[PDB]
């Protein structure tokens, strides 16, 4: 249970854009600085860049 | 290289 900081605009085909106060699941956190997160709200995958979320 | 944070 993290929250985006900030929206995030995707920057590949692989991560998903968030916004601010938007709610994401953290999966893996182990790769580096980019976790994968899953959105709850539609239900979709996407990698996430750790300085725009923070761990409440 | 993650973005610039605002």
């Amino acid at each position: 249970t993290f929250v985006a900081l900030y929206d995030y605009e995707s920057r590949t085909e692989t991560d998903l854009s968030f916004k601010k106060g938007e709610r994401l699941q953290i999966v893996n956190n182990t790769e580096g600085d980019w976790w994968l997160a899953h959105s709850l709200t539609t239900g979709q995958t996407g990698y996430i860049p750790s300085n725009y979320v923070a761990p409440s | 290289p993650l973005p610039p944070l605002p």
